[PDB]
């Protein structure tokens, strides 16, 4: 029961899963801390009491119990900025979840333009998390960072881990390759390493050096294997979202003529195909190496007309715009005249024929 | 549908009652808070009780209570960050049945070439122009070319006719009309839409059900009367492309790059997409005309491919059928479909 085509709303999280994970492994990162820092604070306060318990076996014991204090407020401390992160990723994955909650809401219920609203955000998004991938870093911020923040929707992308992976390729691509890679191995050897990746030996390698042993390429084949084990780390999936609906789309209305080879603006205007998106100005080097459309139904307009300069129009459209030319004061026209937008010309209204495409 | 309510049933029970703002860590720090409390507590009274001793059931209680403390404390701290962390991971047996069945980046294939990547970044530039102009910090009427081609990127002779667009769409917006008026009243084109705009305008001189009628029918007598668009040619794209997947998964389901042309599998798509380019299918043969390959018409008033019609005339010999009444190439003519 969709509106025009739009697929059901199961499937655009599937289409875009990667927005469920990269909030989801930051999540679990807090636990995985937080679980470690009680674990090595309560045997240290454990221990601790046991002097204390040994000692009463002597005012010592409120010196004692001020350095427990003393200790005990610096977890405090901790655990308030742990929940001050946690509650800030649970409110990143929420604000996504109601997202796609409106769309549902929409497609149960004119409402096209409805509809069309929700697909610009849906646009800008993605247009978004393309940009703050792969546009050089000013300082950190980037073109795509001012963009998500300026369009009120910073919540649904993540533009931090993306940044991130930015700085780290770019440096190790630029500033004489100067390497903070190692602060991320450093900080992730413990997950990276049961993976079992070929990481640390090839970075140990360029570290030591620093013929294809000694070729600038190796920096490239680092750089993409870091990419490699990012994310997979993460779940990126690595390749643009914008590239692939771009690759799809525009292979998908390349019909079978678009690269065909003061009035004369308002009649070059009057055409239906000067608006095609695929073939309009700045697309056509795109659209050059992709293949064109499978059809197996003739969609043509319904009642047809022939006159001499070879093409075929329509029967009432030439009538209007007749009328229109005729109403606006830039021809001078005759009760059976009729004019030909291309290579404009006038024939007489008995210079027509009828045609009847099966 | 399904997978949505089944995600969001699973995702509330990371809060507690509240639905909001009160997250599970929250016993681990009433807890600690708790417990520095009583610490606090038995360090007044042994204060009080070595004071005051100076010139027994009391001493054999306070002990006790600080070993109760810190098992209290410890054990439930253990307790719940157990719980906290096994719920993340439960959480992940119902984030992980469903989103991992996809795998988008397997339908990337005609890869876009490495070398047009400025294209796209003029389409973005026009979309960022177009849809998204008023809704940055500019300033000035033409200091803010520069803070553009500063901070974005600026596009080709099309970013002055969009910075005034934006500029009266905003003026109008503060209810602040005489502006609007003036550039209808300038350019005087098709006089019946502009008087209407006037017209409507005029009305909303004499609200928030208006501003949105007028608005937008002032961007379209914009667009259409400066020559430029009306709907980006990167979010139509963009449309199509969302609407190809389902077809492509079906395909892909079903066979288990593609004849260097014609991609198969025939994907249909709004008529708002299609009212473009004519698409015609040739009634003997079954093919699309192509370039080569264009459509006769045979004095019969019937419309053949030219291929089907060599194919019916060997080199072109009288033989006319299709009203059989045709006639061979003495009487055939050349066709081209507008979509006028
Ligand atoms: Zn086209
Ligand atoms: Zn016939």
């Amino acid at each position: 029961k969709s509106i025009f085509n739009e697929p059901d709303v199961d499937f655009h999280l599937k289409l875009n899963q990667q927005l469920f994970h990269i909030p989801y492994e930051l999540l679990s990162k807090r636990i995985k801390h937080t679980q470690a820092v009680i674990n090595k604070e309560t045997k240290s306060l454990h221990e601790h009491t046991a002097a204390l318990n040994q000692i009463f076996e002597d005012e010592l014991a409120l010196a004692k119990i001020t350095e427990m204090i003393r200790k005990v407020d610096h977890i405090e401390r901790f655990l308030n900025t742990q929940i001050k992160s946690y509650c800030q990723i649970l409110n990143r994955i929420k604000k996504r979840l109601e997202f796609f909650h409106e769309l549902k809401d929409i497609k149960s219920q004119g409402t096209r333009t409805k509809l069309i609203q929700w697909y610009q955000s849906y646009t800008n998004i993605l247009i978004g998390d393309y940009l703050t991938r792969n546009n050089p870093i000013k300082y950190h911020w980037n073109s795509g960072v001012v963009f998500l923040k300026q369009s009120q929707l910073d919540d649904l992308i993540d533009y931090d881990v993306l940044l991130e992976a930015n700085r780290i390729s770019t440096s190790l691509l630029h500033e004489r390759n100067l390497l903070p890679l190692i602060s991320w191995i450093n900080e992730n050897k413990k997950t990276l390493t049961k993976k079992s990746s070929i990481l640390e030996f090839q970075a140990r390698l360029q570290e030591y050096i620093e013929l294809n042993l000694l070729d600038d390429q190796r920096w490239s084949v680092l750089n993409d294997l870091f990419l490699s084990d990012f994310y997979s780390m993460y779940g990126i999936s690595q390749n643009d979202p914008l590239l692939i609906y771009l690759s799809l789309g525009i292979s998908s209305l390349k019909t079978r003529d678009c690269l065909h080879p003061d009035l004369q603006l308002f009649t070059l205007h009057s055409l239906k195909r000067k608006n095609c998106p695929v073939c309009s100005e700045t697309f056509k080097p795109i659209t050059q190496a992709l293949p064109f459309a499978h059809h197996i139904q003739s969609q043509l307009f319904e009642n047809p007309i022939l006159l001499p300069n070879g093409n075929v129009y329509d029967s009432k459209k030439l009538k209007k715009l007749a009328k229109t030319l005729k109403k606006q004061n830039l021809i001078s026209l005759n009760p059976g005249q009729i004019m030909d937008p291309v290579d404009m010309k006038i024939f007489c209204e008995s210079d027509s024929i009828k045609m009847y495409p099966t | 549908s399904e997978l949505l309510d089944s995600f969001e049933t699973e995702f509330a029970k990371f809060y507690t009652d509240s639905n909001l703002e009160e997250t599970n860590l929250q016993k681990c720090l009433d807890h600690t808070h708790e417990f520095k409390s009583q610490l606090k507590k038995l360090k007044a009274h042994l204060n009080k009780h070595i004071q005051e001793s100076k010139p027994k059931r009391k001493r054999e209680l306070i002990i006790e209570k600080l070993s109760k403390s810190q098992r209290q404390w410890d054990h439930s701290v253990k307790k719940q960050i157990k719980y906290v962390s096994q719920q993340s991971n439960r959480f992940n047996k119902s984030t992980l049945n469903k989103l991992k069945e996809f795998d988008i980046d397997s339908v990337y294939v005609n890869k876009l070439p490495k070398e047009t990547m400025e294209n796209v970044n003029e389409a973005i530039g026009y979309h960022i122009l177009r849809y998204s102009i008023d809704n940055m910090p500019l300033g000035n009427k033409n200091e803010a070319f520069q803070y553009l081609k500063d901070v974005y990127g600026i596009t080709n002779k099309e970013s002055t006719e969009f910075i005034e667009m934006g500029q009266i769409v905003h003026d109008l917006k503060k209810g602040d009309t005489e502006s609007c008026l003036k550039w209808c009243s300038n350019e005087m084109s098709n006089h019946t839409a502009l008087s209407s705009l006037k017209f409507d305008l005029y009305t909303l001189s004499a609200v928030n059900k208006e501003l949105k009628e007028c608005t937008s029918l002032f961007i379209k007598e914009y667009c259409a009367a400066k020559h430029i668009f009306f709907d980006s040619p990167l979010f139509l794209i963009v449309l199509s492309g969302l609407i190809s997947f389902q077809f492509f998964i079906k395909y892909k389901t079903i066979r288990e790059w593609t004849t260097k042309d014609e991609l198969p599998f025939d994907v249909k798509l709004p008529d708002f997409l299609t009212h473009f380019h004519p698409i015609f299918i040739c009634p003997v043969l079954k093919e699309e005309t192509t370039t080569e390959n264009p459509p006769y018409s045979l004095a019969c008033h019937h419309i053949i491919s030219k291929k089907a019609l060599d194919r019916l005339s060997k080199n072109g010999t009288i033989t006319f059928k299709c009203c059989p009444v045709n006639t061979s190439m003495s009487s055939t003519k050349k066709v081209r479909f507008v979509m006028l």
